[PDB]
């Protein structure tokens, strides 16, 4: 008969872990019924400190009130600025929250670019090391001689070659969150407005992230226009250096600068980055056509041959390419054989580009 | 009307959208059928 | 005899009450419910579990708990009906289109030919390789280890021929052709753009 | 150079060479030349190009592998050079620093060393809240009744 | 002329929908813009906004007259005396 009640035991033990699983759903349920007793609160914004007991609370999309805090708060907590919830009927503050927008365009983080992915800036880099890196390493030494940090440093030089990837290789160097700016929540010279636009550009920068600066239309602003550039002058002159905005400007060419801007401090350093050397541009290509499937010998010479006066963006967009004729006829390889008659043609009016075409 | 949720085709509901005022989940009376009110159509709602 | 009798009447006893239990609480869960939903798009979720709702009404709400639903089951932009009174997510709801987003979309499927654009032989090819290619291929570009262009931007004076080659290209796709413009992206009440 | 006592001589030549621009050099040769720059400078008693080079090392290196070689000579100059200038709660952290690593830790005769030395150094300090915290710190450690007199 | 110009945002493109919606659903109409220099001027962004509004239902005509979705049956009629203030895009013969 042992056998017998053995089953029926196990039966028995099925039926008690259905009934513990019918514990954790009444559990849940009675958890659901007790949470709809809860109500919602109105998320507010702590525009002004009125009291110690009174403050001023903008709904998000509603009116002003004048509102207290529910008691168990830190009012170091609710300062100018902060995200709060309102309760629905009495308007006290029940508690704190954490905070699109202009900034949707602002950020330009650097990314994972390191050094090894930028060829052929040897002297470019160090360059960048001994301008940047004190700074940021070792500010402590500006105070040992005595001096304020340089901020401007102007990395010239024709556009696509690299000069955001410097940036960014150096920023990854130092794992610094490089904030290029992209106008947005950072615009300053801008005309459409004064003051706010230098609101933006101190407090989303420098202040809520670290540092590491950069600006876009990289030559518009070194090159009403009296005027504009008298605003650039006040913008840049000079600002604590507590707070960094480095304004590390890759203007694209030479002729557009004006004397103005020469003075240290407004802008310091002139790196210097001309065309592309050609072991420099065979860096590149190694580099850029790591990532294509690219079986058999590449000899990369060859194609060096033919690049003359390109930039970077002209070199990846040659690998690109290079994968789209592989695409074309059918090639899981790339060859340097067909490298050459590539580069044969990625020259003309619009640099050719594209109608390089055979490459695999 | 918004769209048709078609819960179980017993207990459809109905997304609706008051113009500006908001967007609701509701079901018809029990005057109209289910098969006259289409999606996408303007439909009047009580205001309670 | 005793082990049986015993823990069976104790376990049927326990399981029935506790059924019980589970009826009546759905039920008055279910009664709680009702009409209408009053919906909202999940802003985010924090942990201390708690919810940010945006209503339709165009107001932003906390909520200390969020209600009947899962919070494992949810994620920011997610549309909600909650209550209208206690703004409490009452359901969790399918995505939906707008009526112009579902009207949209590309059904006559027109026919134009690529034949029929003339001097336009570059421009028709780079659009294949660039939106047709890595449409119908795909892992051809992984293999060889390149990534193709997410968009593709057709300019140029009028009359050119762009209308005409996405029109071709509607035609000459097996794919899901999603026609709009940028001024039907307008409207004056506030996000609904 | 400093094989023949030329060290003032030796230290002028090494300081010339700047480590950080040869970026193909490995990082623990690197280190190694840094900290031998700190101990011809120390030699010839150059305490604010000691203090320069120290900002030039970054100090989460000595938490890998087999820098524990490296992590012990650069804590005994950084002791040398504090113990120059007196400041006697840095050479009380560097003492700390040391008895943490654990090829002192295992040696029973370094470690005791090492902790002699920390709260030696720990009670040569001024009496502040960052001394007072570092003497709670040390206190509440068990290995001290190896050494009963400093524990007293 | 002037009920395709709104006082809010985008209401002049919808007034061009529902207008073109109409017009498909009656068989083979007909529609006269009079004086289209009012809603046809040239679109631009140098002068730090413009119109905008009035460029996006003149732009929203444009996409009605020709393009996706064929305008079908609806011969458009439009007259100006100042002709050369229209933008290209509505001079293109594929509208007029
Ligand atoms: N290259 C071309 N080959 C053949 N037909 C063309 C070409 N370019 C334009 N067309 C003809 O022009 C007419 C209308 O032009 P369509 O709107 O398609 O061009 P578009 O350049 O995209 O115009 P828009 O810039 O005004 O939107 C169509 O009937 C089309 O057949
Ligand atoms: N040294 C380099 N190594 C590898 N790729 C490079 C190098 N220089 C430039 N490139 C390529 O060229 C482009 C450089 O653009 P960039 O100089 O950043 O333009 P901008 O400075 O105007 O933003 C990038 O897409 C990058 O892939
Ligand atoms: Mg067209």
């Amino acid at each position: 008969k042992l056998l017998e009640h053995k089953e029926i035991d196990g039966r028995l033990k099925e039926l008690r872990e259905q009934l513990k699983e019918l514990t954790k759903q009444y559990e849940k349920s009675e958890n659901d019924l007790k949470a709809l007793q809860s109500v919602g609160q109105i998320v507010g914004e702590v525009l002004k400190q009125l009291t110690e007991e009174k403050f001023i609370v903008k709904a998000t999309n509603g009116p002003r009130y004048v509102v207290g805090c529910r008691r168990q708060l830190d009012k170091s907590k609710l300062k100018p600025g902060t995200r709060v919830a309102l309760d629905m009927t009495t308007l006290t503050i029940m508690r704190y929250l954490p905070r699109p927008l202009v900034y949707n365009m602002s950020h330009e983080d650097p990314g994972n670019v390191s050094y090894s992915e930028i060829g052929g800036l040897s002297e470019q880099i160090r360059e960048l090391r001994e301008v940047i890196e004190l700074p940021l390493t070792n500010p402590e030494l500006f105070q040992r001689v005595g001096i304020i940090p340089p901020k401007g440093c102007l990395l010239y030089g024709p556009p696509g070659t690299g000069k955001t990837l410097l940036a960014r290789a150096v920023a990854s160097q130092l794992d610094c969150n490089f904030l290029k700016v992209v106008s947005s929540s950072i615009v300053d010279k801008y005309i459409g407005e004064s003051a706010r636009l230098i609101r933006e550009m101190f407090n989303y920068a420098r202040d809520h992230q670290p540092c590491i600066i950069f600006m876009d239309e990289i030559d518009a602003i070194g090159g009403e226009i009296q005027r504009t550039l008298m605003e650039l002058l006040n913008q840049m002159d000079g600002f604590d250096t507590l707070h960094r905005v480095k304004m590390i400007m890759a203007t694209n060419r030479p002729d557009t600068l004006d004397p103005a801007l020469l003075r240290p401090g407004r802008l310091d350093r002139k790196i210097h980055i001309d065309l592309p050397n050609e072991q420099a541009r065979l860096d590149i290509l190694k580099i850029h056509a790591g990532p294509i499937t690219k079986h058999g010998e590449i000899d990369y010479e060859a194609i060096v041959k033919l690049s003359d006066g390109f930039n970077g963006a002209d070199l990846r967009n040659v690998c690109t390419e290079a994968g789209m004729f592989a695409i074309r006829a059918d090639h899981d390889f790339v060859v340097q054989e067909d490298f050459m008659k590539a580069v044969r043609k990625v020259a003309d009016s619009k640099k050719l580009e594209s109608k390089l075409d055979y490459k695999p | 009307c918004t769209k048709i949720i078609n819960a179980d085709s017993e207990d459809p509901k109905y997304i609706i959208n008051v113009k500006q005022f908001a967007k609701f989940v509701v079901d018809l009376s029990d005057q109209v059928a289910p098969t006259d009110i289409e999606e996408g159509m303007r439909v009047g709602v009580d205001r309670n | 005899i005793k082990i049986m009798k015993s823990e069976v009447l104790r376990v049927t006893h326990e399981l029935q009450a506790m059924k019980d239990k589970i009826k009546e609480n759905s039920e008055k869960i279910k009664v709680n419910k009702t009409l209408p939903y009053l919906v909202s798009n999940v802003i985010e979720l924090l942990d201390v579990k708690c919810a940010v709702i945006k209503t339709s009404t165009r107001q932003t709400y906390f909520l200390p708990v969020i209600g009947l639903v899962d919070a494992e089951k949810l994620k920011p932009g997610d549309l909600v009906g909650v209550n209208k009174d206690s703004y409490l997510i009452l359901e969790t709801l399918p995505t939906e289109y707008d009526s112009r987003v579902k009207a949209m979309e590309v059904d006559e499927r027109p026919t134009e030919q690529y034949s029929d654009i003339g001097g336009l032989d570059k421009q028709i090819q780079e659009l294949v390789e660039a939106i047709v290619l890595p449409m119908n291929h795909k892992e051809k570009f992984e293999n060889l280890g390149i990534q193709p262009p997410k968009g593709v931007l057709m300019y140029g004076p009028p009359g050119t021929g762009k209308t005409l080659l996405a029109r071709a290209c509607a035609a000459q796709t097996k794919a899901t052709f999603l026609k709009l413009a940028g001024p039907q992206l307008v409207q004056m009440f506030i996000g609904d753009g | 150079k400093e094989q023949n006592g030329d060290v003032k001589e030796a230290a002028s030549i090494l300081q010339e060479l700047q480590v950080e621009t040869y970026g193909s050099m490995e990082k623990k040769e690197r280190v190694e030349f840094i900290l031998e720059q700190m101990r011809l400078c120390l030699a010839v008693k150059d305490y604010i190009r000691t203090q320069i080079i120290s900002k030039k090392i970054n100090t989460k290196f000595f938490q890998e592998e087999n820098t524990e070689k490296l992590k012990l000579k650069y804590y005994n100059l950084m002791i040398q050079l504090d113990q120059h200038e007196g400041s006697y709660l840095s050479i009380c952290k560097h003492y700390r620093a040391i008895y943490d690593t654990p090829c002192i830790q295992a040696e029973s005769e370094k470690w005791q060393q090492a902790l002699k030395s920390v709260v030696l150094y720990v009670i040569l300090a001024p009496f502040d809240n960052e001394q007072s915290d570092l003497v709670h710190r040390i206190s509440g450690d068990k290995k001290l009744e190896e050494i009963p007199k400093y524990k007293d | 002329g002037s009920e395709l110009v709104q006082k809010y945002v985008g209401e002049g493109a919808r007034m061009v929908r529902e207008l073109f919606e109409m017009a498909r659903t009656k068989k083979a109409c007909l529609i006269f813009f009079d004086e289209i220099d009012a809603i046809g001027g040239a679109r631009f962004d140098d002068g730090a906004g413009g119109d905008n509004e009035v460029q996006r239902t003149m732009l929203e005509l444009i996409n009605q007259l020709d393009g996706f979705d064929p305008r079908g049956n609806i011969k458009v009629l439009m007259a100006t005396n100042r002709p050369d203030t229209l933008d290209p895009a509505l001079m293109r013969p594929g509208r007029l």
